[PDB]
């Protein structure tokens, strides 16, 4: 009698986040 | 940052990684002979033999 038996498993994940927040405000009429 | 000139500037980044890996084997091997033979010289043609 012969047996064999053989199970893989992969898992990959990669997540990615890049926010960007500026802002300009100037008042020295004059406005920005 | 500001000076009454402004100058604006923002950055934010985010980075992330999962990874995984399975692995799994399993063998199962069994053999048996077995015999046997037996010599009787008892003197029976047929009924000795059997
Ligand atoms: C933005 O910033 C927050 C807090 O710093 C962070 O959790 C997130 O991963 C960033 N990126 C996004 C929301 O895309």
């Amino acid at each position: 009698e012969e047996q064999i038996e053989a199970f893989k498993s992969i898992i990959q994940e990669k997540t990615s986040n890049f926010n960007a927040a500026i802002s300009l405000k100037f008042t020295p009429s004059l406005h920005g | 940052y500001e000076d009454k000139i402004n100058v604006g500037g923002g950055l934010s980044g985010d980075h992330c990684k999962k990874f995984g890996g399975g692995k799994t084997e399993r063998a199962r091997k069994a053999m048996a002979v077995e015999d046997i033979i037996s010599r009787v010289r008892g003197g029976s043609s047929g009924w000795s033999g059997g």
